[PDB]
RNA sequence: UAUCCGGUAAAGCGAAUGAUUAGAGGUCUUGGGGCCGAAACGAUCUCAACCUAUUCUCAAACUUUAAAUGGGUAAGAAGCC
RNA sequence: GAAACCUCCCGUGGAGCAGAAGGGCAAAAGCUCGCUUGAUCUUGAUUUUCAGUACGAAUACAGACCGUGAAAGCGGGGCCU
RNA sequence: GUCUACGGCCAUACCACCCUGAACGCGCCCGAUCUCGUCUGAUCUCGGAAGCUAAGCAGGGUCGGGCCUGGUUAGUACUUGGAUGGGAGACCGCCUGGGAAUACCGGGUGCUGUAGGCUU
């Protein structure tokens, strides 16, 4: 019988880090932005590695952040491709979790051998009522303790919610 | 090679240490600053046999060393390889420098020599533990130490067990109560303060 | 595990910010540039129109800055309203405005000066600011502590900046954030800020609702819809709301008193009460043990 | 020869104290200084605009000027042989009231307190003050218990 | 007699910075070498760095502390009311 | 993959602030944007080196003409040396 | 008793976890038509008032860390002035006045200004 303590999510994080920068890039952008409904950003590179073949302020990834019914909704399809399995390892000690998948067109899009196949990375803030608390402007603080949301608390919400498994090893 | 030790001896310079600044020190010759059965128990050992100084002079690292194979040569001879331990406290930090003569007095400021350890009047040099059977033992072998260092330098019984701050009178029923619980070489001293869930883990 | 960040040591070095700092209430950068004063100006007054947004509440306070605790002059709260007339949507621009005229007329009716500087009566919206006038006491002039809102076009804040100045006092301003002013553009229409300063943003979006589903309005407006406000009630509302703002500001309070002087908290825990309680968790453990 | 820069030496001169950097706080400003007001000067690191120089840092003189937010500020500096009273214009935050002269105040308001007073009695009061004078005539009384003898210890060697 | 200024002596390093000894404890990390292992955070040691309490010993160009001696002001008619 | 991008937590500053080092700095003095030319015109006063001359460097004002900000303000080069 | 708004001094006010909060507040909270701003109504801005003290916030708690303040350390370390004092030196003792700092052990754990609530 408790009355906001209910876990929710937050939002959804969606990023395609193809580290190339010019058109790979301009063309993953498309995909989130076809599978999220809403234009997505391009982040730049902290500095240069001549291993990876990436400079300083090169585009390499693209990605968006979800939030609401339409986050319900992509978390759905990722988990559906991914087939209701995680893993103990997939949750953060946060009480947040995510898993890849390994191309888009698994979710629900159509190929195109321009427009090819982006494999991307789901990752899901979970929270709860008052987390805002955090990122305001004026009267700021911490959210308590008995609040925060614990690896075990959030492996249970997938294992009721989306009827996960949760398999170990 | 080196310059006698009469140059070096009084603590004249302000110290000097090997740092951003003072740098190409060459390496202290003493090392080890203790050796024997150091991975001994509090218990199984309390003696506390010091070599105090009674003089404010500075000790070349050189002389340390020598003093400690020294103490610890007759300490085996004596007694045993695994009956007793020794502690150096003083380490060579100051560096000590030297001018040198193949254009005079001119830009004349040294490279370091070597390092040395200040000591202070009434400072302890070395210090040994061991059994109640074995103190004449471990004076000897700071007597013989005593003879390695320049100046003057007593020789000294603590009341201390071991190479514990504790007065030894005390030190036995200290354990009795749990004030004091050991720790190696030392021994934990436990006061009343700290949350209880500590106070729980003894008395249990 | 790893190096733990929060040592001893960590808290011996530690320097706390100010306690309102910590709070999360007092931009120190901007106080110091707000409440100084010239020190050849002495002991002279700086006035601050301060205005604070609450999620139910607007608060608008005149004050000073002494050295015991900066003093307030004066004041006028959003929940007084309801003597005036405004029921509901006391948070709202329209609300703000009548907060901030209150506090400009009850400030003026302590000095004297509301038979000087009456101020803007009919509300165009547009630039206005008083002239102090010759052979009269100057016009009160102060400036608008916004403390941490993000100042935009639009703010409530100058909702009641705005109407403290069609109040009477001479508060400098810009009308580049004025709800009305555009940002592509740069003139200010100032029939927009009208609108919003009678409550017409609030009566459409509620005849918006009404007009597509009746649940949401019914959710959106329930205070709205119990009270009696329509939206064609609205702009009445806040002009008479203004006139008897304008004829009567003197705040009365009430005759507070028959309290029975009760403790709802807990005092503090003396020495020796704490001294015997670990006595007794001492003694019960070892009771406890001397068993299994 | 050392060089002649205008903040050698500063290092700890102006630093603020031991948890006490940031924000100036804010008394410091809003506190009023008029002509003729005696005025320890003590620079100060987070405010580098208006800092006065390093020889007039503990140093206390009189305002003489007061400017938007700064003040003028006579004081005394000795150079070799001669005492030069020469005139500085510190800004605020390196500047407090001199405590020095209150005490002085204090003691001629008293004084105007018992000069009035005391008039219309007759009896003349003690206006000058007087240094602590030899500690007068008194007996000590040894309340039953004898007094407590003290031998001084003897030697023992302890490190 | 009031009142400011100070960062030297000393002291400190279970307080920062840097130095530095020892054992307790710790698969934190991970390793490189082993011994018993096909291999296994399996067992057993080990030495690397890191960390949890302790512990030895230091600083002109480090310091939480912090003297003595020391430098300002002030102690009235140019003042009070 | 020890290093790419994203996300949550801790984080008294252990980063950064052109350069030596010292000081100073966290809803900044750091970073990122928006608008800018106060690095403009003009009297004296003062500080620092000092002989208490210059130079340079700086501090407080004052008068202009601007910038920016809702505003209080800040700004006549570079946080200070 | 206690809160809100603006505060002063800035840890006796910080941090951690635990418990309790009547009324009024303060919040979280529900929305995006308009103002405003985001990749994202998360923040920011704006319009609300169905829920709830879970969190923030307050008050308390902990042989809590930390900070504050006493003791001890110690008349010890240091030190002004003195001697045709000692001592081969290094250094030390006395006279004359001044006099600290850890470890260790106690106690304390925000005070308060202006304006306005609530407990009628
Ligand atoms: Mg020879
Ligand atoms: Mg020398
Ligand atoms: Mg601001
Ligand atoms: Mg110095
Ligand atoms: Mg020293
Ligand atoms: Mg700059
Ligand atoms: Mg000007
Ligand atoms: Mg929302
Ligand atoms: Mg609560
Ligand atoms: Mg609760
Ligand atoms: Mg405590």
């Amino acid at each position: 019988e408790n009355p906001m303590r209910e876990l929710r999510i937050r939002k959804l994080c969606l990023n395609i880090c193809v580290g190339e920068s010019g058109d790979r890039l301009t063309r993953a952008a498309k995909v989130l932005e076809q599978l999220t409904g809403q234009t997505p950003v391009f982040s730049k590179a902290r500095y240069t590695v001549r291993s990876f073949g990436i400079r300083r302020n090169e585009k390499i990834a693209v990605h968006c952040t979800v939030r609401g019914a339409k986050a319900e909704e992509i978390l759905e399809k990722g988990l559906k491709v991914r087939e209701y399995e995680l893993r103990k390892n997939n949750f953060s000690d946060t009480g947040n979790f995510g898993f890849g998948i390994q191309e888009h067109i698994d979710l629900g899009i159509k190929y195109d051998p321009s427009i090819g196949i982006y494999g991307l990375d789901f990752y899901v803030v979970l929270g709860r009522p008052g987390f805002s608390i955090a990122d305001k402007k004026r009267r700021t603080g911490c959210i308590g303790a008995k609040h925060r949301i614990s690896k075990e608390e959030a492996m249970r919400w997938f294992q009721q919610k989306y009827d996960g498994i949760i398999l170990p090893g | 090679g080196r310059r006698p030790a009469r140059c070096y001896r009084y603590c004249k310079n302000k110290p000097y240490p090997k740092s951003r600044f003072c740098r190409g020190v060459p390496d202290a010759k003493i090392r080890i600053f203790d050796l024997g059965r150091k991975k001994a128990k509090v218990d199984e050992f309390p003696l506390c046999g010091h070599m105090v100084s009674d003089e404010y002079e500075q000790l070349s690292s050189e002389a340390l060393e020598a003093a400690r194979i020294c103490a610890n040569k007759y300490m085996v001879k004596s007694c045993g390889k695994d009956g007793f331990h020794i502690r150096v406290r003083l380490h060579p930090f100051h560096v000590i420098r030297i001018n040198k003569m193949l254009t005079g007095m001119r830009g004349a400021f040294g490279k370091p020599q070597g390092t040395v350890a200040r000591v202070h009047i009434g400072q302890v040099i070395m210090s040994i533990r061991t059994k109640l059977q074995n103190k004449e033992h471990v004076v000897e072998a700071l007597r013989r130490a005593k003879f390695k260092f320049p100046g003057r330098q007593k020789i000294h019984i603590s009341k201390k067990w071991g190479f514990t701050k504790f007065n030894a009178d005390e030190f036995e029923d200290m354990v009795a109560e749990k004030r004091l619980i050991p720790d190696g070489c030392g021994v934990k001293y436990i006061p009343n303060r700290g949350p209880l869930d500590k106070w729980r883990a003894l008395h249990s | 595990f790893v190096k733990v960040v929060k040592n001893k040591a960590y808290f011996k070095r530690y320097q706390v910010k100010f306690r309102r700092r910590r709070e999360g209430k007092t931009d120190y950068y901007a106080r110091k540039r707000l409440v100084i004063q010239d020190k050849n100006k002495y002991n002279t007054p700086k006035y601050r129109m301060i205005v604070r947004v609450t999620n139910r509440d607007i608060i608008c306070q005149i004050a000073y800055a002494r050295i015991e605790g900066d003093m307030i002059v004066c004041a006028a709260y959003a929940h007084e309203l309801p003597k005036y007339g405004v029921k509901v949507g006391l948070t709202n621009y329209a609300a703000a405005y009548c907060t901030g005229l209150l506090l400009a007329r009850r400030l003026l009716n302590r000095f004297g000066m509301d038979k000087i500087y009456e101020g803007q009566v009919e509300v165009t919206g547009d630039e206005y600011n008083v002239e102090s006038i010759d052979g009269q006491p100057g016009a009160f002039t102060c400036y608008l502590d916004a403390g941490l809102a993000r100042t935009t076009t639009g703010n409530k804040v100058f909702g009641a900046l705005k109407g403290a100045v069609d109040g009477g006092l001479s508060i400098p301003h810009s009308t580049k954030r004025f709800p009305g002013y555009d940002s592509e553009s740069k003139e200010f229409n100032a029939e927009v800020h009208r609108k919003h300063i009678m409550g017409q943003n609030v009566a459409d979006y509620m005849r918006y609702l009404m007009e597509e589903d009746e649940d949401a309005y019914k959710k959106q407006f329930s205070q709205y819809i119990k009270n009696n406000v329509t939206p064609d009630m609205m702009e009445e509302m806040y002009k008479k709301a203004h006139a008897a703002i304008r004829e009567n500001p003197v705040y009365e309070k009430k005759p507070k008193r028959e309290v029975k002087k009760k403790r709802w908290n807990r005092p503090k825990m003396s020495l020796a009460q704490k001294k015997d309680r670990v006595a007794q968790k001492k003694a019960s453990f070892l009771r406890a043990q001397e068993r299994a | 020869t050392n060089t002649k820069g205008k903040r050698r030496g500063t290092r700890y001169m102006f630093s603020r104290p031991f948890r006490k950097h940031g924000v100036v706080p804010l008394a410091t400003y809003m506190r009023i200084y008029k002509k003729g007001d005696i005025v320890d000067i003590k620079g100060m690191g987070t405010v580098q605009k208006g800092m006065p120089h390093k020889c007039y840092h503990g140093k206390t003189g009189r305002v003489y000027n007061v400017t938007q937010h700064a003040v003028g500020i006579v004081v005394n500096k000795q150079v070799k042989g001669k005492i030069l009273a020469k005139r500085i214009n510190v800004r605020i935050e390196h500047i407090k009231h001199s405590k020095s002269r209150d005490s002085f105040l204090k003691r001629v308001k008293e004084n105007d307190q018992k000069k009035k007073e005391a008039k219309e009695k007759g009896t003349w009061v003690q206006l000058k003050r007087q240094p602590a004078p030899p500690r007068e005539a008194h007996f000590v009384r040894t309340n039953g218990k004898e007094p407590e003898l003290l031998e001084p210890i003897p030697y023992e060697f302890m490190a």
